[PDB]
Parts: structure tokens; C-alpha cells; sequence
């Protein structure tokens, strides 16, 4: 029975491991993208002002 | 006298009925106990490992 419990520890962990990733990369990515337009919506705002 | 005895108590064995229950060789079964023994200690190590892990 132990034995079984390592087949399924073991396939929810290989399982698991993966769904990390792209969760993270995709964090990493919106939140990159949220600063990034964020600073362009000033930048643009402010060239703006300047040319009126 | 004690060869009588002895033949008396070897009839009386050999007459003597049991119900059919396996009964292995009377020498060896101690060692078996203590591989046996053995057996269950690896097997609790090997337990215990599991559980570890």
C-alpha cells in the first residue's frame, strides 16, 4: 500500500511540477507589461503636453 | 529396560494421531525465526524509508 502511495505521490508531484512554469512566467510577463504601458501612457502624455 | 521403554514409547508416537496442522523440522525453524526477524527489520527500515520519503 506504501507502494501505491508512492505511485500516486509521486504522479501528482510530476503533475504539479509543471503548472508552476507558466503560471510564473506569465506573472512575470503581465507584470511587465503593466509597467511597460504604464510608463508609456506617461511618456506619451507628457511629449503631448510638450507639443501642445 | 530403557531399550522396552524406548520401543513401547516409539509405538505409541507412531500410533498417535494429530489433526493435519503442518509442523516444519525442529532444528532449523530457530533459524528461520531470526531471518525472519531480519526479514521484518529491512522490511520496517524499507517502512520507514517510504514514509520518510
Amino acid at each position: 500500500k506504501k507502494r501505491q502511495r508512492m505511485i500516486e505521490v509521486q504522479d501528482e508531484l510530476l503533475r504539479l511540477e509543471p503548472q508552476l512554469k507558466q503560471l510564473q512566467t506569465k506573472y512575470d510577463e503581465l507584470k511587465e507589461r503593466k509597467s511597460s504601458l504604464r510608463n508609456a501612457a506617461y511618456f506619451l502624455s507628457n511629449l503631448k503636453q510638450l507639443y501642445q | 529396560h530403557l531399550n522396552f521403554l524406548k520401543k513401547r514409547l516409539l509405538q505409541q508416537c507412531e500410533t498417535l494421531k494429530v489433526p493435519p496442522k503442518k509442523m516444519e523440522d525442529l532444528t532449523n525453524v530457530s533459524s528461520l525465526l531470526n531471518m525472519e526477524r531480519a526479514r521484518d527489520k529491512a522490511n520496517e527500515e524499507g517502512l520507514a524509508l517510504l514514509q520518510e520519503e
